[PDB]
């Protein structure tokens, strides 16, 4: 037997939730093949520490 | 704090003119 | 309740009180923004 | 006099022990301990002045003590704040006397008795060891001035303390990001240089190469790995009353805006300090070039190349520049 | 105990690394000249009434 909250959610919020999930999936697929989308930790690793940068300059 | 409340404006002005 | 009178020392004390009041007024009016407090910290 | 030295060491130990764990009401002990420094007896001065350094490094507060005079306060309502103010005033006075004594002892014409030379060397050592942590305190300029006058001496190779003072100044300039202490050091450095017609060693002038305020790194540089608890766990909290919780909310709201204001003020002061330091450094470099000193050309050119974009022979030199293992000289090559 | 000449506090306090090797043309800096220079600079950079009455860039365009 379906619960009341499940019925209410499926009648109210299911459609736009699924549409938003599809939109996020499409955007992720589009951005995966592009260049220039890196996280803060990844960019910090790429730049390196001050000592690493001074070594790279030298 | 702000103790200036112990003197009203007219008293303060009339004492400032004394100096 | 002090039963004493001074001629010029009273004027000096009054001037000192007025100067202290003006300095406190300036500080209170200037400390309205935390930037001034930060600057005065250093 | 050996037993006298033993008794002197015991007395110094007793006084420092009296002062250390509770400084507030042992003010008189600190006063007499500082008064022992100015004694004419070399042993008294040496031992007391060398023993005060840990005491000051431990009891110096984290802020600058403002000259709080009672004239504007007229409070006279305290039983523990009053003794705190008394301790702060006495500490400032004692530190004034200590720094004055260090400055007077550092000035040695290198002609007096070797005991005087040793006293001057020990005083310079104490001042150098003091400024590593006491730079954010009163009378930092006097220590900076005495250290720079020792450094800017025409002959510093024979001085066994010049190397360490050079490293200390390089560290101070390297770890300063706002540019306040850097500007304070640079003003005195320029003032001394103008007196000596810009005549110093290459190692002395090489410390300006370490100015962090004249450096921009990558906007999102990776820092050292720091791990800490993001928050205290909810089930492991301490009970606070409703009044205490409201006060906590209020003080957190005050602290957040103070943090924002401090960030903005530091940001807007770093640029002004950078401009002033750029002017001073470029004036020093150009005056060296006009003086045409053959032994300083390479350092001047390296500094111009490094800090030029911020604007609008190894055997003859001593005390290699800081981080020489990583800072490959672009213009001042061997 | 150890039977040392100095007491425990004296030993710990005086064994600190700061007490190392401690046992019981030509020119001297011209203070007057720098004082005169500072005064001259001060002049080239710029009473009885109360204060409440009287009062009433080289990095401007860098490469980045």
């Amino acid at each position: 037997k379906v619960s009341k909250s499940t019925k209410k959610f499926q009648s109210k919020h299911l459609k736009h939730t699924l549409d938003q999930r599809r939109k996020e999936k499409i955007q992720k697929k589009r951005i995966q093949g592009r260049r220039g989308n890196k996280t803060d930790q990844e960019k910090a690793d790429a730049a390196g520490t001050r000592e690493q940068q001074q070594l790279k300059k030298s | 704090l702000s103790r200036y409340v112990k003197w009203p404006e007219y008293v303060r002005v009339q004492r400032q003119k004394k100096i | 309740m002090i039963k004493d009178k001074d001629s010029a020392a009273d004027a000096d004390d009054l001037e000192s009180e007025l100067n202290a009041m003006y300095s406190d007024y300036k500080t209170r009016r200037s400390e309205r923004d935390a930037k001034f407090r930060a600057k005065q910290a250093r | 006099t050996e037993e006298k030295i033993l008794q002197l060491k015991e007395d110094i130990a007793d006084l420092v022990t009296k002062v250390m764990e509770e400084p507030e009401e042992n003010t008189a002990a600190l006063g007499r301990l500082c008064k022992m420094v100015e004694s004419k007896n070399p042993n008294t001065c040496k031992f007391s002045m060398l023993a005060l350094v840990p005491v000051f490094k431990s009891i110096i507060p984290g802020y600058r003590i403002r000259p709080l005079t009672e004239t504007e306060k007229k409070e006279k309502v305290s039983k523990e704040v009053s003794k705190l103010r008394n301790f702060e005033q006495a500490l400032v006075y004692n530190y004034k006397n200590y720094v004055g004594r260090l400055q007077s002892l550092s000035k040695t014409p290198s002609n007096a008795a070797p005991i005087q030379v040793s006293l001057g060397i020990l005083a310079t050592q104490a001042a150098k060891e003091l400024i590593s942590t006491a730079s954010h305190f009163n009378f930092r300029t006097d220590i900076f001035t005495l250290l720079l006058r020792r450094i800017c001496k025409p002959r510093i190779s024979t001085d066994p303390t010049s190397i360490q003072i050079i490293q200390t100044f390089e560290t101070l300039l390297n770890e300063d990001e706002e540019g306040s202490i850097s500007f304070e050091i640079l003003r005195i450095f320029n003032k001394i240089l103008k007196t000596r017609n810009f005549n110093i060693e290459e190692s002395v002038l090489n410390m300006l190469l370490s100015l962090d305020v004249l450096h921009d790194y990558d906007p999102n540089t990776k820092l050292k790995g720091n791990v800490s608890a993001p928050k205290l766990k909810k089930k492991d909290r301490v009970h606070l009353s409703k009044k205490q919780r409201k006060a906590r909310k209020e003080m957190q709201q005050i602290e957040e805006e103070m943090r924002n204001a401090e960030q903005a003020v530091s940001a807007e002061e770093r640029e002004r300090n950078q401009s002033e330091i750029l002017k001073i450094v470029f004036t020093i470099y150009l005056n060296i070039l006009k003086n045409n000193a053959k032994t300083l050309i390479g350092s001047v050119l390296e500094g111009l190349t490094k800090f030029g974009n911020m604007a609008n022979y190894r055997s003859l030199r001593l005390a290699d520049p800081l981080n020489n293992e990583i800072i490959k000289p672009s213009v001042n090559v061997s | 105990e150890g039977d040392h000449k100095l007491s425990s506090k004296a030993r710990m306090i005086f064994n600190d690394p700061i007490f190392n090797n401690v046992e019981p043309f030509d020119s001297d800096y011209d203070s007057e000249e720098e004082k005169n220079q500072t005064k001259k600079e001060k002049h080239s950079r710029d009473e009885n009434l109360p204060d409440w009455f009287l009062e009433d860039a080289m990095n401007a365009r860098p490469i980045k």
